[PDB]
């Protein structure tokens, strides 16, 4: 058995990979892909008068 | 927080509707918390959110006082990641150790372990960061996940 | 001519022209009306504009849409919306004031 835990353990602490930078790419994306909905909004105004 | 951010962290989340009727969905309330300045676990938000599934996360509705009480419970917020967490993170691939990985194992990394992302998700993200062999160097991508 | 007290000279004429600095939206805000929508560099799907034009936020009837309709530059099943702006407000018709 021994070594295989070892390597289990080293693959189980990085099977996740990662949230915490998935997070932030996320983070990252909405604060600028958000322009577009923020910018038809007020010209579909423009578009009813 | 100030009652002058918390005008402006007000009128981000009143640009994020869709009529005008005050009311911004369970959905989209991550977006708000995103842009106001967070990147949270997509967990941080459903532990605020109550634990709804699709239906009423699409169904159920947040107005602004519903709203900061959540902002303000992230925010001061447990640990966040650093540039040596990270890095190490998308350094797990590196069949030897090289600082560089192929652009195609890394667009499927993102769209296949925690929480998963979609090719649009991914290709924005990552491409142009490939070099003229293929491989993306993680130690810049993080980077620029940072300074963003 | 009572949009002024009485004795509309080249002043007064003036005076009430300028002044006025409100009315209609500017024909490049005009063009973000739908050049806001796209979703590339592309044109706009006629069925949004119909559907839109309609349902969304203020509507219109019908009868609001047809006339707007016969007007309208449908190409491709895409109103090319840059056009119909122009046909609305450029250099536009005289006579109505001064």
């Amino acid at each position: 058995g021994v070594l295989a835990h070892l390597e289990e353990e080293r693959d189980l602490k990085i099977t996740d990979v990662i949230i915490a930078f998935q997070a932030q790419c996320r983070g990252y994306l909405a604060r600028k892909a958000f322009a577009k909905r923020q910018q038809q909004l007020t010209a579909m105004k423009v578009i009813q008068r | 927080f100030s009652e002058e951010q918390t005008a402006e962290f007000k009128e981000a989340f009143q640009l994020f509707d869709r009529t005008g009727d005050g009311k911004i969905l369970y959905s989209q309330c991550g977006d708000v918390m995103r842009a106001l300045g967070q990147n949270p676990t997509n967990a941080e938000v459903m532990k605020v959110l109550g634990n709804p599934k699709s239906d009423e996360m699409n169904l159920k509705t947040l107005k602004f006082e519903q709203f900061l009480p959540m902002m303000q419970t992230i925010a001061k917020n447990k640990d966040q990641g650093c540039f040596e967490d990270y890095v190490e993170g998308l350094r797990v691939f590196d069949k030897e150790g090289n600082g560089t990985v192929m652009g195609a194992e890394i667009r499927h990394v993102l769209v296949t372990l925690g929480e998963k992302m979609t090719e649009e998700e991914v290709e924005q993200l990552v491409a142009g960061h490939e070099d003229s062999n293929g491989c993306i160097n993680y130690e810049e991508l993080v980077r620029m996940v940072l300074s963003g | 001519v009572a949009e002024a007290p009485g004795p509309i000279n080249f002043t007064m004429f003036l005076t009430i022209f300028g002044d006025r600095i409100a009315g209609t939206d500017e024909e490049d805000v005009i063009v973000n009306a739908f050049n806001l929508f796209d979703e590339g560099d592309g044109k706009c799907k006629e069925e949004t504009l119909k559907r839109s034009l309609t349902t969304w936020g203020e509507k219109f009837s019908q009868d609001e849409v047809d006339q707007a309709l016969s007007e309208a530059p449908i190409d491709g099943n895409g109103l090319i919306d840059i056009k119909k702006f122009a046909q609305i407000l450029t250099k536009g018709a005289k006579e109505e004031g001064a």
